RNA sequence: AACGUGUCGCGAUGGAUGACUUGGCUUCCUAUUUCGUUGAAGAACGCAGCAAAGUGCGAUAAGUGGUAUCAAUUGCAGAAAUUGCCCAAUCUUUGAACGCAAACGGCGCAUGGGAGAAGCUCGAGCCAUCCCCGUGCAUGCCACAUUUCUCAGUGUCGAA
RNA sequence: UGCAGAUCUUGGUUGGCGUAGCAAAGAUCUAACGGAAUAUUUUUAAAUGCAACGUUGGAUACUGGAGCGGGGAAGGAUUUCGUGCCAACGGCACUCGUACACGAGUUGUUCGGUCACUGAGCACAACGUUACACCGUUUUGUUAGGAAAGUGAAGGUGCUCUGAAAAGGGGCAACAGAGAACCUGGGAUGAUAUUCCAAAAAGAAUUGCAUGUGGGAC
RNA sequence: AACCCUUCAUGUGAGUAUUGAGCCAAAGAAGGUGUCAGCCCAUUACAGCCACGGAGCCUACGCGCCUCCUCAAGAGAGUAGCACUGUUUGGGAAUGCAGUGUCAAGCCGGCAGGUAUUUGUCUGCCAAGGUUAAAUAUAGAGUAGGAAGACCGAUAGCGAACAAGUAGCGUGAGCGAAAGUUUGAAAAGUACUUUGGAAAGAGAGUGACAUAGAACCUGAAA
RNA sequence: AGACCUGAGUGUGGCAGGACCACCCGCUAAACUUAAGCAUAUUACUCAGCGGAGGAAAAGAAAACAACCGUGAUUCUCUCAGUCAGCGGCGAGCGAAGAGGGAUUCAACUCGUUGCCGAAUCGGGUCUUAUAUGACCUCGAACUGUGGCA
């Protein structure tokens, strides 16, 4: 039921990032998925490696 | 009171009892020592009591109660067990009311409850 | 393992601060659940949760106690909010209640009086 | 008062190469086209229900 | 030609889903539902039909709140 | 085709999501009586329409 | 000769019979015994470490709280509570369904909050556009305006 | 409360019988590899392990653009992709599969819908009728014996009063009518793309709001 | 212990059964436990004991204190009646009711008294406004519980002893099954050797019995 | 300019709507069938349809029976009675009431009207531990009549 909009605002909080674009589609089994693309100044990477990946 | 005139009521309330009715309904006599010492007959059976088998094949048999299996309506008795095909030795059920007490495990909980059901006069 | 009875002294403040810290392991825990982590982590999933809903109780008791003192004021019985109401059912709300029920007229209230009710026996 | 009746059957009548005894209606159970309300009939009434007066 | 032939000449659907009662009985071009009538007040409930009356009736689901309110009931109401 | 409310889209998902077999572990449980799923469902042989 | 026929012993195919029964049917009795706009009955979607159906529950989601009892649960994990009863709570989308609609998880008005990476002021404060959340807003009828609200009539009278 | 028959009911079994057949849409051949499916003998080579399956190369031939080509609507809803796998199923066969098992896949300011139009039409409100609304009217400019406008032109005050004009309640009905600001390239996939690409964005654009500065006017 | 004889090996599950001794009974009651149990377990009682108990009901209309309170006229009007029409009743020259027309009396009143009319007596009541416990129903209802039965016993009994108003069928209103998981006291549910791609076969083993091997008691007929 | 009458808009506090429906109350309302045919009759003032409640509902306190040596609200039971009551192509068929023995029962009250009074009444606010059958105020409702006595 989230939006981008929401979406783009709690990844801010929750993991102290910039993003410039967010993707959203409903999969065949009823979830959400998404693809936040971040900053040039932020590490993909070094943010997955942080949680735990 | 589960027994009644009706069989069929009779039976349905026995085989569909809760946790709490089930502990009640699975035990075992004391012995003679231990009942000249409470001046109690029976007691339910808890883990790590220390019971002998009076009836059935390990007929003399004693050991240290390891699982009250109330879904199942049997105990779990140490060094009464059984070899798999494989070599891996079983644990094998035993009814309640086949075996007597030899042993209590107390605390105070034990200790009330044995007061409680004490026959005594004054 | 908060337990309830520790959490009756605390404020509001120290509850929210509390109750916004469980809420990060449990994200934590869903991340390792994805990286199939041992099962002793699993178990605390359970517990988490559990400390979440203590809370959350508490919280909602006390705000429904300084309601209730609040609108405790006469003359404000007519703003109270229903849900704060007494809810018996939808046929016991509109029967008429004692002081209604029983009424009575000056004229029996008179005969009433003149003549009451008495025990005799006979022989 | 109601055992062995609560059908909608009704007999297919003559010409289909079949007895006249009455049959169920439907399909796609098993049940569809077996005889009912007979006593002599699987699932059907009994020959004189007994009364309670 | 009324046959096999014509069963190919079938296209669309009469009925979809009903909001209320969740049935296929939802007449798209009416707006009328076949099964509970919605979006009438009232729904159906026909004497002719003991069967159909005993499918829909109280019990037949979960009885969410009727639970709750009989067991109040049985206590009266008791209350801190 | 392409078109579908979402909610016809969420009842497809549950049905989908059910077409499952047994889990092993379930038929080992004491008193258990069930040995497989009897409402699996293929769609060349019964149709959910919706 | 072979095919074929018959009898006895044994073996297949099939699921009758008997003994079992936590099911049905029928009659009788006792209650602090009878739902809902304070949102019911029904309908949908979800929730367990491994969980398809069924059971229980509702984002506090196989449960939170109280009480009695007193050590388990059990397929494997896992830990070192479970069970019965019940006051305190939570209670998703709908439905009489009631802001307007509806094969749309759509669109408003008023009010109160929240986040905010442009901009401004001196690393914080104020934050435009955009976005999120709580509450109120159907129709009809009754009573009141208790500081006696605002009106309409070539209806009946009536002063300056 | 006793069964041999009711074109009796429900299950099981049965000769016919390894029988009738499995004959429209032209058709396959060869070598190598794969596979448990061979080149299988004790009691020279042929006369004692037949028949059949997939991939690749080569040959032959068919569809013949009104196609066993490439995309959509209705309908279907995971049949899509990779890996494994042959019990049952594809009326012959299978090592193949739209079968079975386990995991994956659907990315939009500009595409379709909606925000936001009317049509053949529908029927909430209002009114009337009916023992009973679950009945009737409701686009020939248009509800209702019918008081359904809550909008605000010029003007005054200050940096917020008074009032002109406007008849005919509220909705729905077109994924082929009206309307609608984006195009190519890619080494970007196993499966999505006018939806993904990030500093030499492979890039080049068009449009909706808010702002701040430079400039013209109040 | 299977054509006959001889020799060598194998085979009896669990004592609620049998016998002999006792004991309890204000309790002999019918459920469970590896076979038939008063004394193995749970039960079987007040001729009882504890916790919680907001409102409600009952008790010299329970019991104190303060406040309050108390101790000549008339009688139901578009009503009753009557006519026509219709319906209903055992109600018959009209039992009740409905539509329309007409429409009272009360200084010798009105209604009823089971054959129509006019007149006179007698008897009983006093319409056209309202409330009211108990004794009665529950002929496909509910919430909690109890008592049971000369009833049925898996093609029977509810359609449903089971993930049953389920699977499945129909555009829809609706229709609607089959199916006892009854192996064994206990999974002790067949390790290991060998042939086979596998499925399985031949041995071995558990169990008193495997011709009790897994939808596994008994296992008939065609 | 101001009253009264009639009628609107808004605000504050409330109620109705759906479900269940075995039994109960009001309406509407068949045909198969029987008559060895069939039309009045019967099935039946029943099934189907619409509306409305409860733990029961409905009824209930004489404009009642009777014709006696008189009973005394309602409901139910046995009986009266398949009736030498009665209705009916007087065919098929249909069909009650008073009385008598019982269950229950401290069971009965009231408005309007007539006579004597005439806001003593209701709503709202404040006070008394109190939304008192109490007290005080109220250019609020009510004299086109709320209450009290016989
Ligand atoms: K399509
Ligand atoms: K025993
Ligand atoms: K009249
Ligand atoms: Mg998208
Ligand atoms: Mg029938
Ligand atoms: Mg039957
Ligand atoms: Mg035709
Ligand atoms: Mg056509
Ligand atoms: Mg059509
Ligand atoms: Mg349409
Ligand atoms: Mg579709
Ligand atoms: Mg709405
Ligand atoms: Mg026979
Ligand atoms: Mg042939
Ligand atoms: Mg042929
Ligand atoms: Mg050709
Ligand atoms: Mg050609
Ligand atoms: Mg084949
Ligand atoms: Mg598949
Ligand atoms: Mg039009
Ligand atoms: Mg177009
Ligand atoms: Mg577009
Ligand atoms: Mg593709
Ligand atoms: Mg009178
Ligand atoms: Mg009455
Ligand atoms: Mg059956
Ligand atoms: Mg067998
Ligand atoms: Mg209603
Ligand atoms: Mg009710
Ligand atoms: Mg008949
Ligand atoms: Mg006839
Ligand atoms: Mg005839
Ligand atoms: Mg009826
Ligand atoms: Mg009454
Ligand atoms: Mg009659
Ligand atoms: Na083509
Ligand atoms: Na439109
Ligand atoms: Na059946
Ligand atoms: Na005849
Ligand atoms: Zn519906």
């Amino acid at each position: 039921r989230a939006n981008k909009t929401e979406i783009k605002k709690a990844i801010r909080k929750l993991y102290q990032v910039k993003t410039v674009k967010v993707n959203t589609l409903i999969r065949p089994d009823g979830l959400k998925k998404a693809y936040i693309r971040l900053s040039a100044s932020y590490d993909a990477l070094d943010t997955a490696n942080k949680m735990g990946l | 009171g589960i027994k009644c005139r009706n069989r069929r009521k009779a039976r349905r309330a026995h085989f569909q009892a809760p946790s709490h009715v089930r502990r009640i309904l699975m035990s075992a006599p004391l012995s003679k020592e231990l009942r000249a010492k409470y001046n109690v007959r029976s007691m339910p059976v808890r883990k790590d009591d220390e019971v002998r088998v009076k009836r059935g094949k390990f007929k003399g048999r004693e050991g240290r109660v390891t699982a009250c299996y109330r879904l199942k309506w049997v105990i779990h008795i140490d060094k009464v067990s059984c070899e798999k095909a494989n070599g891996t030795t079983v644990p094998v059920g035993v009814h309640t009311s086949n075996v007597e007490i030899t042993k209590l495990k107390l605390n105070t909980r034990r200790k009330a409850i044995l007061e409680r059901k004490d026959r005594s006069t004054k | 393992i908060v337990k309830i009875r520790d959490l009756k002294e605390k404020g509001k403040d120290d509850l929210l601060k509390q109750l916004s810290e469980f809420k990060k392991e449990l994200s934590q825990l869903r991340v390792s659940q994805q990286m199939n982590v041992g099962a002793a982590r699993l178990g605390r999933i359970r517990t988490i949760r559990k400390g979440i809903a203590r809370i959350m109780t508490v919280l909602n008791k006390n705000e429904r106690e300084n309601l209730r003192k609040f609108y405790s004021d006469k003359k404000l019985r007519s703003a109270k909010p229903k849900t704060l109401r007494a809810k018996l059912t939808h046929r016991r709300r509109l029967a008429l209640k004692a002081n209604e029920k029983n009424r009575k007229t000056r004229r029996q209230l008179r005969m009433a009086h003149k003549f009451p009710r008495r025990i005799y026996a006979v022989k | 008062r109601l055992s062995g009746m609560k059908h909608s059957a009704e007999s297919w009548g003559t010409g289909r190469a079949v007895a006249r005894i009455p049959r169920i209606h439907g399909g796609g159970t098993s049940m569809s086209g077996a005889g009912a309300f007979g006593n002599m009939c699987r699932g059907g009434r009994m020959f004189a229900p007994t009364k309670i007066f | 030609t009324k046959g096999t032939t014509s069963m190919g000449q079938r296209h669309g659907r009469t009925h979809i889903l009903c909001r209320r009662c969740g049935r296929n009985a939802y007449h798209v071009q009416w707006e009328r539902c076949a099964a509970c009538a919605y979006p009438r007040a009232q729904r159906r409930r026909y004497n002719w039909s003991v069967k159909a009356i005993k499918r829909r009736r109280t019990g037949t689901g979960r009885c969410r709140y009727l639970k709750v309110v009989h067991r109040r009931i049985r206590n009266h109401f008791k209350t801190d | 085709g392409r078109f579908k409310p979402l909610a016809i889209k969420k009842k497809y998902a549950k049905k989908l999501k059910q077409n499952r077999p047994v889990p092993y572990w379930i038929r080992l449980r004491t008193g258990n009586r069930i040995k497989w799923n009897e409402k699996r469902r293929h769609w060349r042989r019964t149709k959910l329409h919706y």
